[PDB]
RNA sequence: UUGAUUUUGAUUUUCAGUAGGAAUACAAACCGCGAAAGCGUGGCCUAUCGAUCCUUUAACUUUACAAGUUUUAAGCUAGAGG
RNA sequence: UGAGUACAAGGUGCCAAGCCGCAAGGUAGCAGCAUCACCCGACCUUGAGUCUCCGACGAAGGGUUCGAGGAAGAGCUUAAUU
RNA sequence: CUACACCUGAAACAAGCAAGAUUACCCGCUGAACUUAAGCAUAUCAGUAAGCGGAGGAAAAGAAACUAACUAGGAUAGCCCCAGUAAUGGCGAAUGAACAGGCUAAAGCUCAAAGUGAAAAUCUGAAGUGGUCAACACAACAGAAUUGUAAUCUAAAGGGUCAACCUGAAACUAAGCUCCUCUCAUAAGUUCCUUGGAACAGGACGUCAAAGAGGGUGACAACCCCGUAGUCGGAGAGGAAGGCUGGUGUAAGGGAGAUUUCAAAGAGUCGGGUUGUUUGGGAUUGCAGCCCUAAGUGGGAGAUAAACUUCUUCUAAAGCUAAAUAUA
């Protein structure tokens, strides 16, 4: 223990001789995964790849500005799309029946996937009968044939430009945010003592 | 503030949904008395009688003073733990003992 | 590698550069282990080039996340750089509406002033403001609005 | 009569020009003695002394991390227990 | 809490280019060093007035102090040596 | 008292099951010192070696008594991050996870518990009959079982009342594909000189090449022989602890939505105390003994102990479950 430099991080202080892991598969597991996606396909032909997937907010502050691919449909939603779980299932849509819809948009974000999804659909019945139910579609359609990607088909954009107005600065100019902020942060602050004191003058 | 981070009010606003969308739930059914239920419990109640303990509370219950109170309290709380399931526990004893009076 | 270090020009000079005396021996002469000794033998070493090592500061957090104490800050130099040069000079020429600065959607949460604004007028959405970055906003000719 | 006091920081001695022990010169105070200038940050000067963790104390719109009120528990600055 | 007069991004001593001048020297002042100033925050001190008035806001005015900081960003990834 | 029934135990016999082996990876236990702290007890090495008991092709884990408090997310497992962070530690040496977010992988299901009571609707064996005869379908007779088998049900519900709209064991009957194993076959110089024991060398003339990977032939040979390439090609034989897909279609079986005096869920367990032990888990990290020993809007959880008011989240004390993962 000589110079400067910063305190040593120990590292293999224990034996760590059993305890190394080695990458050389990664090569070939890479390829593996490929093969499977591939004999996935051929062995799924007719229908898309990966089921459908509702979208909803991420779980943490900093990640509520973002979009994130949820693991599945709320009841709540496929009602208002008009599936059973069940029945969405046979579809290849996924549905998680822990989530809930806290809010109107959360609702129509997956009313219209749920709906775009139908709108797009192609449904093989025992060969030459109909049904009623997410309905059933022409023969025609197996001639049809589509090997087709759900991002292609049942996107989600948004772009961020936002819009100006002036008659607003004329207003916004009036208010000050610091101050504001601040009384604000101070209710939440002093809510309790005050409450309290209500509550004591109330008796 | 709702449309603020940071206000005695929770920031963000959102379009609220209403008493028919709203999650259906079972788990949320917990502490439901069916009257099978309660039936079969006072049954077994006679069938079984009380427990010493359970004795001991009456006892300071049917007197009724500040002292037998905190003593059916601090017996419920020793020998249960959980100055809760206490609380509860008088609850159950009192109803016994008022049933019995009628 | 193995050719440009030392050994390679070290071969046949008996102490490998680790001494006659001295020469090169176990932890003894480490001086112990590792952190061995900083507050006895090594006190210089850990004094001089770590002071305040050894101690105790004020308050345990238990269980800390990180997640909700997540605040990038922006300063009002940068602001306009980050919208389009199409955006600032179409409204210095146009005075009809004003331009809307969302510094949510560039990942910033708190915006301070730093350095000083064109006249030009703005509005920037943010979730908090500093007293000067507020200041210096509204006297160019611009609006602070708040966001969540 | 209590200047054996309130704030900080600096300087000199030993010196890795680290700490610690001493002492000095300032700037803010609040005082005591004297008519007053003045002199008082302890003993005429050069010795008389002690870190991390822990505890205890003084003073403070520090925290207990869904929200509160308590009780309790953690802190920041500084003494004492070595 | 946040690099506090929107039109700022300083002063001084050393000092390089370019431009003048045969020369003596003159002009200019990049980087660095030293120093003084301003700034954000810690710790102190002070405050008209304002409001969602019991807690916050702020015109004016400061420090003997503290900081791995501002003041026209210097980083990030790769290889090698010690 | 006898016959007889039932509960309990016993012997012989019939048909089946376990006993050891395996070591890399996996599971449940048990468990140290050398070593590091320049000494040394706590600590570290480290839940590590040795020891014991269990498996499998993987094991384990898994459908929340989870996170988080946000415009929330949502089984388990691995990768990346978070991170060398929060925390733990003679706060010394040194220990040290997870949430959120980017991916790989994707999957959800079976019980106990009011409800056959218009009737045990159930399970096992079976002389036997058909069969692809070890594997299938029926089956006279026998046992198991109301101290309860099967249908509904498993909280995401559900019962009851409507109901759009759906399904198909039996039998009959056509055509096919997948995967595995063992075999059989395929280009073009052995022309000429020189040196050699040998030409596979150096020269001269030639060829094939979706074949000039590599071998063997008396020497550094595409062309002499095996091979290589066309070949996820062609031909023959046998396979499935007895692979996979049709068409009619019976008794029978479902159910979006709608409404409704309905709506029932695991006990010496959860929880507490204490003592050990373990974890970063620090006055409630996990576990184990002993002592207490529940509840029923109850009960868990919301990283500081205890009340009190309000909010949030999940349903423990029964089970099954592919994949991505690990393999000295
Ligand atoms: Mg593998
Ligand atoms: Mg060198
Ligand atoms: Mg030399
Ligand atoms: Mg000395
Ligand atoms: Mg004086
Ligand atoms: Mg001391
Ligand atoms: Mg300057
Ligand atoms: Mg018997
Ligand atoms: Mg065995
Ligand atoms: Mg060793
Ligand atoms: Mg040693
Ligand atoms: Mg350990
Ligand atoms: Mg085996
Ligand atoms: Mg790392
Ligand atoms: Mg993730
Ligand atoms: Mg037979
Ligand atoms: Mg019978
Ligand atoms: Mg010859
Ligand atoms: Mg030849
Ligand atoms: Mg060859
Ligand atoms: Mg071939
Ligand atoms: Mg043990
Ligand atoms: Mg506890
Ligand atoms: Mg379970």
């Amino acid at each position: 223990m000589k110079h400067n430099n910063q305190l040593p991080v120990a590292q293999l202080r224990k034996h760590q001789q059993f305890r190394i892991k080695t990458f050389f598969n990664q090569a070939a597991q890479k390829k593996a995964r490929l093969h499977a996606r591939r004999a996935q396909a051929a062995a799924v032909f007719p229908r898309p790849t990966e089921k459908l997937q509702p979208v909803v907010r991420k779980q943490t502050q900093r990640y509520n500005k973002s979009t994130k691919l949820g693991r599945g449909f709320t009841l709540q939603e496929l009602k208002a799309a008009g599936i059973s779980a069940a029945f969405a299932q046979s579809i290849g849509i996924k549905v998680d029946h822990r989530r809930k819809n806290r809010c109107q948009e959360s609702l129509e974000l997956n009313k219209k996937r749920l709906l775009a999804y139908v709108s797009k659909l192609v449904l093989f019945p025992r060969h030459q009968g109909k049904a009623k139910k997410g309905l059933v579609n022409d023969t025609a359609d197996t001639s049809s044939a589509a090997q087709n990607a759900l991002q292609t088909s049942v996107p989600l954009p948004s772009v961020s430009k936002r819009e100006k107005a002036v008659s607003n600065i004329a207003e916004l100019r009036k208010k000050k945010v610091y101050r504001i902020i601040r009384q604000e942060k101070t209710n939440q602050k002093w809510d309790g003592k005050r409450k309290a004191k209500a509550q004591a003058a109330a008796e | 503030a709702k449309g603020q981070a940071v206000g005695i009010n929770k920031g963000f606003i959102t379009t609220q949904l209403e008493k028919k969308l709203q999650k259906h739930s079972a788990v949320q059914r917990k502490g439901k008395l069916g009257k099978r239920v309660a039936l079969v419990r006072q049954v077994i109640r006679e069938v079984t009688g009380f427990a010493p303990y359970e004795k001991r509370i009456i006892e300071l219950i049917k007197a009724g003073s500040a002292k037998d109170s905190k003593k059916a309290t601090k017996i419920a709380r020793k020998r249960l733990g959980t100055h809760r399931r206490a609380k509860v526990k008088k609850a159950l004893l009192e109803e016994a003992v008022r049933a019995q009076r009628k | 590698v193995s050719h440009l270090k030392k050994t390679r020009k070290l071969r046949g000079h008996v102490s490998h550069g680790h001494g006659r005396v001295g020469k090169h021996r176990k932890g003894g002469c480490r001086g112990g282990r590792g952190k061995a000794g900083g507050m006895h033998h090594h006190r210089i070493l850990m004094e001089k080039w770590h002071p305040g090592y050894y101690g105790k500061l004020g308050m345990r957090t238990f269980h800390l996340k990180k997640n909700p104490l997540h605040c990038p800050v922006v300063n009002i130099d940068k602001l306009w750089s980050l919208v389009s040069d199409a955006t600032r000079q179409k409204y210095a020429e146009d005075k009809k509406k004003v331009p809307v600065i969302d510094v949510t959607k560039a990942g910033f949460f708190k915006v301070l002033g730093k350095g000083r604004l064109p006249n030009q007028p703005v509005v920037v959405k943010a979730k908090y403001f500093s007293k000067t970055a507020e200041r210096r906003i509204v006297a160019v000719g611009g609006a602070c609005v708040l966001t969540a």
